[PDB]
């Protein structure tokens, strides 16, 4: 189906305490293939992928390049920002920035992105039609007007569009015994008693790829929307994903209940229930 | 400026068994700035030996982070995730529980 | 692969 490539960069001032902390990590969908800290000893973009570790010394040599110059960039952008919203020398401060591509399901160029943000919040980005930016700050005017007059845009449009899913679809070809897998979810119910006249009904989704899932319960084939608790779909640590949902059944009620599994690994929806 | 308050999730890998050795995670998410400190507790006290992802971020800029050491159930020991961020005013302590 | 050019805020 539909994939894409992210680059996530964080930079960190310190003030008294050195260089700003810089790190850079690269996913080809929810899989982690890339990463840099500036802080680590080795001072080399290093693989996080078995697939990757098969690129060769031109590869590791050039991202490692490339990826101290985004340490350096960043760097720069720190001490403009503070000069911009006229900040103090003494604060810390966070500059994010992510980019990369999307493919729809025939692995052609689908949408691109490059987006900035500073102290947790939107600093600039680039539009959808890749030729205009979004600037909500007046301080990030100054930076808007920058970015138009040295046609960066422009430049931007050329990777999204050719480098980036070119590599993409590489990726996705060397890889593809983990990137173009599913793992179905396994499944269970969970049945704690909170008290005598009720009791809490958890469905559990366990070892999934990708991520994305919907989890829902129903009552009589009524969405139970507002009663669900749900949590965030989290890392089991190994490449896979975890998620629960629970709802709190109303003594001799646990047969109205169903729980709703989706998933891409799965051959058609689940239906489960307490029985 | 802002400021998010992490969620934490402490939980195993895999399905906890006794005498067989796992995965203990505290998966920390949502926050903002990305100084955060997380630790491993076993019956109250500091696993050294804890490792954890590289930082990333969601598409609302808030940072995510795995912390996660080797381990071995067994049914008496307790385990917790410890939790200090600007958001916080104290740590926050959340126990292992395996049911979730 | 990462973008190859320079850019400053």
């Amino acid at each position: 189906g539909s994939h894409s490539m992210r680059y996530f960069f964080t930079s960190v001032s310190r003030p008294g305490r050195g260089e700003p902390r810089f790190i850079a990590v690269g996913y080809v969908d929810d899989t982690q293939f890339v990463r840099f800290d500036s802080d680590a000893a080795s001072q080399r973009m290093e693989p996080r992928a078995p697939w990757i570790e098969q690129e060769g010394p031109e590869y590791w040599d050039g991202e490692t390049r490339a990826v101290k110059a985004h340490s350096q960039t960043h760097r720069v952008d720190l001490g403009t920002l503070r000069g911009y919203y006229n900040q103090s020398e003494a604060g810390s401060h966070t500059v994010q920035r992510m980019y990369g591509c999307d493919v729809g399901s025939d692995w052609r160029f689908l949408r691109g992105y490059h987006q900035y943000a500073y102290d947790g919040k939107d600093y600039i980005a680039l539009k959808e039609d890749l030729r205009s930016w979004t600037a909500a700050d007046m301080a990030a005017q100054t930076t808007k007007h920058k970015w138009e007059a040295a046609h960066v845009a422009e430049q931007l449009r050329a990777y999204l569009e050719g480098t980036c899913v070119e590599w993409l679809r590489r990726y996705l070809e060397n890889g593809k015994e983990t990137l173009q897998r599913t793992d179905a979810p396994k499944t269970h119910m969970t049945h704690h008693a909170v008290s005598d006249h009720e009791a809490t009904l958890r469905c559990w989704a366990l070892s999934f790829y990708p991520a994305e899932i919907t989890l829902t319960w129903q009552r009589d084939g009524e969405d139970q929307t507002q009663d669900t608790e749900l949590v965030e779909t989290r890392p089991a640590g190994d490449g896979t994903f975890q998620k629960w949902a629970a709802v709190v059944v109303p003594s001799g009620q646990e047969q109205r209940y169903t729980c709703h599994v989706q998933h891409e690994g799965l051959p058609k929806p689940l239906t489960l229930r307490w029985e | 400026m802002i400021q998010r308050t992490p969620k934490i999730q402490v939980y195993s890998r895999h399905p906890a068994e006794n005498g067989k050795s796992n995965f203990l995670n505290c998966y920390v998410s949502g926050f903002h700035p990305s100084d955060i400190e997380v630790d491993l507790l076993k019956n109250g006290e500091r696993i050294e030996k804890v490792e954890h992802s590289d930082l990333s971020f969601s598409k609302d800029w808030s940072f995510y982070l795995l912390y996660y050491t080797e381990f071995t159930p067994t049914e008496k020991d307790e385990y917790a995730c410890r939790v200090n961020h600007v958001t916080l005013s104290q740590p926050k302590i959340v126990k292992w529980d395996r049911d979730m | 692969l990462l973008f190859g050019y320079p850019v400053y805020v």
